[PDB]
C-alpha cells in the first residue's frame, strides 16, 4: 500500500551547495512517478549522488533524511532533510603490512597528509601511487577510514598485503645502498633490504659461441628529500673471430608540474665502443667505433595496475642526439670502416599505449578490456653518405630474439617469422607498429596472473628514411595467452596469421608462432 | 613441554607457541611464571626494526601487560616493566621517524611542515614518559619556525608567537639542555616579530 504520484520537492539544511543544483543532481521534476530509489539510489548509492556530493568533499560528517508529507489521494510532498558538519581535518595515518619495506619508503608517496583537509581525490590518487609503485599487491587494497565526530578529525589506516619481486639474472627490487655501506643495527645475514632502490645483474656464460655481463641501479628518490631519481648502468660481451661490445650510461629523472603532475622527464648521457677484426654481419668489418649520446624524453603514464591495467594511457615521446662531426665542428666495401671512427645520428621515437574497461568494471571487478598501442620511429642523419652502421632497427617476430645482439634495436611484429622485414642489406631506419588488442584475464592473483587476448596488429620498416609510409603496412592478426609467475616474468604463447607478403614472396607469411618471455 | 628447548635455539615463533598455547588451555599449565615469561620475551625478541610492520610489538605490550595481573606476586613483574618501556620507545621511536619524513620533504606539494607539529605533538601526547621528548619538542620548534617563514603575509606573526611559546615551553621542560644553540637563534630570529 502506498502512493503513486510526486506532487513537489523540498530542501532543508543545506548550505554549501545551489539548491537548483540539487534539484538537477535528484534528476525529479513534479509531476512524475511516485518511487524509493528513483530517490534513494540518487541521494545514497550513485557516485553523482548528494551524499557522496558532500563525503567526497570532506564533509563526512553529515546524515540525510527524505521526509514525506501531504500524503493525500494519489501524491506525495517529499522534503530533503540534512545535516552539513565541519569539514574533516586528517589526524593520523597508520600503515600496516610492510614486512620487507621501511615506511619512509611509502609515506613519502602518498598524496594525504596529516593536518589538511580530507578529499577522495587525493585518496584515490595515493593509491593508484601504491599500487603502481609494485611492492605490494595492486589487488585487494581498501582504506580503513576511521572518523572522530568529537574532535572532528579522521584517521586512516593503509592494510597492505605485500609481495616480493625477485627472478642467468636477478632482479632484487627493494635492496639499499645505505644498508650495504652501513648496517643499521643488524644484517643478520639477510641482503640489506629497504628504501625501494633497485638493482639487478645478467649475464651469458655460454662462452662457446655467446657471452655476456651486465649491471644496472636505479634509486627514485635520490637524496631521499625530492622526486629526482639516478640511473646507471653498464654491459660487456663475446661473441664468435669475434665482436665486442661494452658502455654505460647516466640517467636522470624529474617530475613535471605544467601541463599536469603525471607528466615525467628523463634526460640521460651513454657511452658504447664496439670493438672488432674479420666479422662480417655488420657493414662494419675491420676497427674500432665510439658514440657519445644525449637523450631527452617526455613521457605521461596514467594506469592504475601495472601488469593487467583497465583504465589510462601510457605516452613517451623521446629524441636522442650524437654531436654532428660532420658540420663545422668536426669538418673533414671501399671507404666505410673510414669515417666511422665516430658515428652520427639522430633518433626519434612516439610510443603511446592506451587502455579502456568495455564493461564498467569496478563491480565484477574481472572485467574485460580492449588496448591500443601506436609505435613511429626515425633514425635520422646528419650527412648523406656518413649513415650510422649502429642503432639501426631490426623487426619482425618476437622481439626478444634481437638481444642476442646489443648494436641494434629489435622491434616485434607478431605474425612475421623473425627479424624477417629487415634482412642483410636492408637494416632499418625507419618504422611504424600498430594494433588493437582484446583482452580478458582467467586469474588475478597475488602470486601468479593470467589473460587470454585477440589482436590485430600492422607493421613496416624501411632502409630509407625519404620512402616513410604509414599507410603501407603488413597486416597481421590472431590470439594468444599470456602467464606471471611468482618468481619469474611474463611466459606467453601467441599465434598469427601474416596475411601480406614480404619484399614480393609469400614465403614468411602465413600462421607464425612467438614465443613471449620476460617481458615486452 | 618443549618450548624451553626452542627457546634456546633462537625458534623464538616455536618457543612462543608452545609456552602460550600450554598457559592458554591451563592458566599456569605446569610451568607456571617461567613461561608465561619466557613467551614474553620470546615475542620480544622477535621485534622488527623500528621502521618495520610493528605487528608483533603491540601484541607484546599488551601481553606483558595482561602477565602484570596474573602473577602481580612474581619478581618478573620488573622484568616486563622495563620491557615494556623498551617496547614503548621504540613505537615513539617510529612516529619520530615520521615526522623527520615531514620535515625533511618540506613546503613540497602539500605543506608537510604542519603536518610535521602535529605528529610530533601526538607523539607526545599518546606517550607521555618517554626518552624521546627532547627530540620531539625541538623538532616542534623547528617546524614552528619553518612554517612561520613561509606562511601569508597576513598570518605570520601568529606562527611567530606560536614559535616564541614553544621556546618558553622547552626552557620549562628543560632547563638545561644540549639542543639550546639553534632554539636560541630561534628565538633571535622570532623575537624580532
Amino acid at each position: 500500500g502506498q502512493k503513486y504520484y510526486l506532487r513537489n520537492v523540498t530542501w532543508v539544511g543545506n548550505t554549501l551547495y545551489p539548491s537548483e543544483q540539487l534539484n538537477f543532481l535528484l534528476r525529479m521534476k513534479k509531476g512524475d512517478v511516485y518511487n524509493q530509489k528513483l530517490l534513494g539510489e540518487r541521494t545514497s548509492t550513485d557516485d553523482d549522488a548528494i551524499g557522496n556530493l558532500y563525503y567526497n568533499n570532506g564533509y563526512l560528517f553529515y546524515n540525510l533524511d527524505p521526509v514525506e508529507v501531504n500524503i493525500v489521494g494519489d501524491s506525495i510532498d517529499l522534503e530533503m532533510r540534512i545535516y552539513e558538519g565541519r569539514q574533516a581535518t586528517i589526524n593520523k595515518i597508520n600503515i600496516s603490512g610492510n614486512d620487507r619495506l621501511y615506511e619512509n619508503v611509502v609515506r613519502r608517496e602518498l598524496r594525504i597528509r596529516p593536518g589538511q583537509l580530507f578529499s577522495k581525490d587525493d585518496l584515490m590518487r595515493s593509491l593508484r601511487e601504491i599500487q603502481q609503485m609494485g611492492h605490494f599487491d595492486p589487488e585487494k587494497l581498501q582504506p580503513d577510514i576511521q572518523p572522530d565526530p568529537v574532535n572532528g578529525t579522521v584517521d586512516i589506516g593503509l592494510p597492505l598485503t605485500s609481495k616480493a619481486n625477485d627472478q642467468l639474472s636477478l632482479k632484487f627490487t627493494n635492496f639499499s645502498v645505505a644498508n650495504l655501506l652501513r648496517p643499521g643495527e643488524n644484517y643478520r645475514g639477510i641482503l640489506p633490504q629497504g628504501d625501494g632502490q633497485t638493482l639487478t645483474i645478467s649475464g651469458q656464460t655460454n662462452a662457446k659461441y655467446y657471452q655476456s655481463y651486465s649491471i644496472s641501479f636505479f634509486d627514485p628518490w635520490f637524496g631521499g628529500k625530492r622526486p629526482n631519481s639516478l640511473s646507471v648502468s653498464a654491459f660487456f660481451s663475446v661473441q664468435t673471430k669475434s665482436i665486442k661490445m661494452w658502455g654505460l650510461s647516466l640517467g636522470w629523472g624529474k617530475r613535471l608540474k605544467w601541463p599536469d603532475d603525471y607528466f615525467t622527464l628523463s634526460a640521460e648521457l651513454a657511452y658504447q665502443r664496439y670493438n672488432l677484426k674479420d666479422w662480417q654481419y655488420f657493414p662494419v668489418t675491420n676497427g674500432k667505433c665510439n658514440d657519445l649520446s644525449l637523450s631527452l624524453t617526455l613521457a605521461r603514464n596514467s594506469i592504475d595496475n601495472p601488469i593487467f591495467p583497465r583504465t589510462g594511457s601510457d605516452f613517451s615521446l623521446s629524441v636522442q642526439l650524437t654531436p654532428p662531426y660532420s658540420l663545422f665542428d668536426g669538418k673533414d666495401q671501399d671507404n666505410m670502416n673510414k669515417l666511422h671512427r665516430w658515428v652520427e645520428y639522430h633518433k626519434w621515437k612516439f610510443k603511446a599505449k592506451t587502455y579502456t574497461p568495455l564493461m564498467d568494471y569496478i563491480a565484477h571487478p574481472k572485467c574485460l578490456v580492449l588496448m591500443t598501442r601506436t609505435e613511429f620511429g626515425l633514425l635520422g642523419h646528419y650527412n648523406k653518405y656518413k649513415k650510422s652502421p649502429f642503432g639501426t632497427f631490426d623487426v619482425g617476430g618476437d622481439g626478444m630474439t634481437g638481444y642476442s645482439s646489443y648494436a641494434t634495436e629489435s622491434i616485434a611484429l607478431r605474425g612475421y617469422e623473425n627479424s624477417s622485414l629487415t634482412p642483410y642489406g636492408k637494416e632499418g631506419y625507419a618504422y611504424a607498429r600498430l594494433g588493437i588488442e582484446l583482452r580478458y584475464p582467467l586469474m588475478l592473483e597475488t602470486s601468479t596472473n593470467i589473460y587470454v587476448l585477440g589482436f590485430l596488429e600492422a607493421g613496416n620498416a624501411w632502409h630509407d628514411i625519404s620512402k616513410f609510409n604509414p599507410f603501407d603496412l603488413k597486416r597481421s592478426a590472431g590470439i594468444g595467452v599470456r602467464i606471471f609467475l611468482p618468481m619469474i616474468g611474463m611466459m606467453g604463447i601467441d599465434w598469427g596469421y601474416g596475411f601480406d607478403k614480404i619484399n614480393g614472396s609469400k614465403e614468411y607469411g602465413g600462421s607464425q608462432f612467438h614465443f613471449i618471455l620476460g617481458q615486452e | 613441554m618443549l618450548g624451553m628447548s626452542y627457546y634456546n635455539q633462537k625458534d623464538y615463533q616455536t618457543a612462543a607457541q608452545t609456552f602460550i598455547t600450554y598457559f592458554n588451555t591451563y592458566p599456569r599449565g605446569t610451568f607456571t611464571e617461567l613461561a608465561r615469561f619466557h613467551a614474553g620475551k620470546s615475542l620480544f625478541l622477535d621485534t622488527p626494526e623500528p621502521r618495520l610492520d610493528q605487528s608483533s610489538t603491540y601484541q607484546a605490550i599488551q601481553q606483558l601487560q595482561m602477565f602484570m595481573e596474573y602473577f602481580p606476586n612474581s619478581t618478573k613483574k620488573q622484568e616486563a616493566q622495563d620491557m615494556i618501556f623498551a617496547l614503548q620507545d621504540k613505537l615513539v621511536l617510529k612516529e619520530l621517524y615520521s615526522a623527520k619524513l615531514y620535515y625533511n620533504l618540506g613546503n613540497y606539494l602539500g605543506n608537510n611542515y604542519e603536518s610535521c607539529v602535529i605528529t610530533a605533538q601526538n607523539a607526545l601526547k599518546d606517550y607521555p614518559y618517554t626518552d624521546y621528548r627532547e627530540e620531539l619538542s625541538i623538532l616542534i620548534l623547528r617546524a614552528r619556525h619553518e612554517m612561520a617563514i613561509y606562511s601569508v603575509e597576513d598570518k605570520k606573526m601568529d606562527r611567530y608567537r606560536e614559535t616564541i611559546d614553544e621556546y618558553y615551553a622547552f626552557k620549562n621542560e628543560f632547563p638545561e639542555s644540549k639542543y639550546l644553540k639553534e632554539a636560541e637563534k630561534i628565538f633571535n630570529e622570532s623575537q624580532k616579530v
